[PDB]
């Protein structure tokens, strides 16, 4: 609902909102968004 | 901390790419996270090679178009000492022989940080680090024909994830 | 373990880019199967084989037996 995560997909700009999707945020880990999150150190 | 974050505004994100019919989303999620960190470090946004990862990261545990993990990809860049740009190593949507050329290496990692499995920790990393690599459950028809609004799928799983993507921010709707 | 169940059991929980089938309570393939990584769903026969001209990003109406 109200809160969302801005997510960049890799299916081209034709899909979703210019290739992006607003995923439900703070809905108790909807679709496992926070289950395997990581970033690299540079 | 802030109520809204969108790294696209700060020049951290490259244009939307297309993986085609190859299960290389793990590679797109990884180059996405590395593009943002390299930009933060040098001030220059340079598109990185997914094909370089698809073809060369088998020893780190990746399986080209049949799957992989963002962390194995980050491990590869560190073990390898570099990653070529998109221009120098185009995406073919198929697994080929490793043609990594150090001469065209424009990125480099030092390792990676695994974020705790809690949305509250994810928000903190997105607000302070930059775009973050994540895996979601995208195996539903609803996700396929998504057009606008906030996507919510009652049958989504928090335990089984089949698609690597990139979190470039968060926010809320008007009032 | 059914054919569908054995296949599921070989793929880990976190599997970006790998197709993992969905089975019902009886161990059968659900008529509609989706490959989340590439963004396509399709219908299958009871033996897991894809139904011709059924792969798409649209709505499906797959049947069972
Ligand atoms: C699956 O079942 C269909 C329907 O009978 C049949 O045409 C097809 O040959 C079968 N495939 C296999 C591998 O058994």
């Amino acid at each position: 609902n109200n809160k969302y995560w801005l997510v960049k997909n890799s299916w081209g700009e034709e899909w979703g909102m210019g290739g992006y999707v607003k995923m439900a945020k703070d809905r108790r880990n909807h679709c496992g968004i926070a289950s395997a999150a990581s970033y690299p150190t540079v | 901390a802030p109520r809204s974050v969108d790294w696209r505004e700060k020049g951290y994100v490259t244009p939307v790419k297309n993986q085609g019919q190859c299960g290389s989303c793990w590679a797109f999620s990884a180059t996405g996270a590395l593009e943002g960190q390299m930009f933060r470090k040098t001030g220059r946004l340079i598109s990185l090679s997914e094909q370089n990862l698809v073809d060369c990261s088998g020893p780190q545990g990746n399986e080209g178009c049949n799957g992989g993990l963002m962390d194995y990809a980050f491990q590869y860049v560190q073990d390898n000492g570099g990653l070529d740009s998109e221009e120098s190593y185009p995406y073919e949507a198929t697994e080929e022989s490793c043609k990594y050329n150090p001469k065209y290496s424009v990125a480099n990692d030092t390792g990676f940080v695994d974020i705790p499995k809690q949305e509250k920790a994810l928000m903190k990393a997105v607000a302070t680090v930059g775009p973050i690599s994540v895996a979601i459950d995208a195996g539903h028809e609803s996700f396929l024909f998504y057009k606008e609004g906030i996507y919510f799928e009652p049958d989504c799983s928090s335990e089984d994830m089949d698609h690597g993507v990139l979190v470039v921010g968060y926010g809320f709707e008007s009032t | 373990l059914t054919k569908c169940q054995e296949e599921v059991s070989h793929i880990p929980a976190v599997h970006p880019g790998s197709f993992r089938p969905k089975c019902d309570e009886n161990g059968n393939y659900l008529p509609l199967q989706c490959y989340g990584s590439i963004g396509y769903c399709w219908c299958v026969f009871p033996n897991g084989t894809e139904v011709p001209n059924t792969r798409s990003r649209g709505h499906h109406n797959c049947s069972e037996s």
